[PDB]
């Protein structure tokens, strides 16, 4: 445990920090690659 | 949210919601972006046509939820604001321009499993992610479908809705209402021909639009709820706050009143 401020982010605990990845996820990834 | 799906279970750690104290009422969503500093979009605070000017003892921040109704114990904090910080430049009486505001709360907040920091975007990742076709995602316990006001609505979320929808390019935004639209705003959801449909709504206002970047992994605040007409109407597109446009001033404030 550890107090700080604003400092790593935006890994979800239980999921990045678990290598678990969400439902939805996987559109947004699929419209990275169809642009650039 | 219309379209949305129920989200799974601390999807998006970073939600907050504003609730006005007494009477008891969900206002906004927010984002947690450090353990005392939640972005909202500026109008769920000040609203002057609507009357609607929010001092900092009229409500108060519900951290780590998923259902709406429910106070659930083991995973919830309600903070209360020290201070409410909204735009010079917030230009309510035209078109939004500016609409954002930052709340500090009185109390640095634990963060848990399930209460955890947005990134903001910095240079590299708003230059990379922010392109159309991008689908981003929107959150919140807001309105399913476009409602004539009653008191009991009908149409609220059991639990957080997700939505993810693609970024719109520029001249289509513009030419999809009469409203003067600016550069430090953005906007978002689907072309008619599609397939595929999706807004926020009434309630979502304040809540993030993020995006989650393949460099390392992580989820960064790109928009903010900000205006629409109606809810999922045909042409016509979501409005986001522009969150980088923004960080210049993003920084700023933290940072002149800091200590
Ligand atoms: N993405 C969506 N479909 C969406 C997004 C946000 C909302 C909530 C939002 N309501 C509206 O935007 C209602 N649509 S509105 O009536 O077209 C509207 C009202 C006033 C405006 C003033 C300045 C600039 C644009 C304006 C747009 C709100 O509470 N506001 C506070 C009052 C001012 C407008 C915003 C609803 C729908």
């Amino acid at each position: 445990t550890f107090g700080a401020g604003e400092a790593d982010c935006g890994l979800r605990p239980l999921f990045e920090k678990k290598q678990v990845q969400d439902q939805t996820e996987k559109e947004l990834f699929e419209s990275y690659i169809e642009g650039r | 949210i219309v379209e949305g799906q129920d989200a799974e279970v601390g999807l998006s750690p970073w939600q907050v919601m504003l609730f006005r104290k007494s009477p008891q009422e969900l206002l906004c969503g927010a984002s947690l972006i450090s353990d005392r500093w939640v972005l909202t979009a500026a109008h769920c605070l000040l609203y002057p046509p609507w009357d609607k000017n929010f001092t900092v003892d009229d409500l108060l921040v519900r951290i780590g939820k998923h259902s709406r109704t429910r106070y659930e114990r083991k995973v919830e904090k309600i903070s209360m604001l020290d201070k409410i910080y909204i735009h010079p430049r917030y230009n309510w009486k035209e078109n939004l321009d500016r609409d954002i505001a930052l709340l500090k709360l009185k109390r640095p907040i634990e963060l848990s499993d399930y209460i955890h920091p947005v990134c903001l975007p910095d240079k590299q990742t708003a230059a990379k992610l922010l392109h159309a076709g991008f689908k981003g995602r929107v959150t919140g316990w807001g309105n399913r479908r476009e409602t004539w006001t009653t008191s009991v609505a009908e149409v609220q979320p059991s639990v957080l809705q997700v939505v993810n929808l693609p970024l719109v390019e520029r001249p289509v935004c513009k030419a999809s209402t009469r409203i003067r639209i600016t550069d430090n705003m953005f906007c978002a959801g689907y072309k008619p021909g599609e397939g595929k449909r999706g807004d926020a709504c009434e309630g979502d206002s304040g809540g993030p639009f993020v995006m989650k970047s393949p460099y390392n992994n992580r989820w960064y605040q790109m928009g903010i709820v900000s205006w629409g007409e109606g809810c999922d109407r045909d042409g016509k597109y979501g409005f986001y706050t522009h969150v980088f446009r923004l960080k210049k001033w993003i920084q700023k404030v933290i940072d002149r009143l800091g200590s």
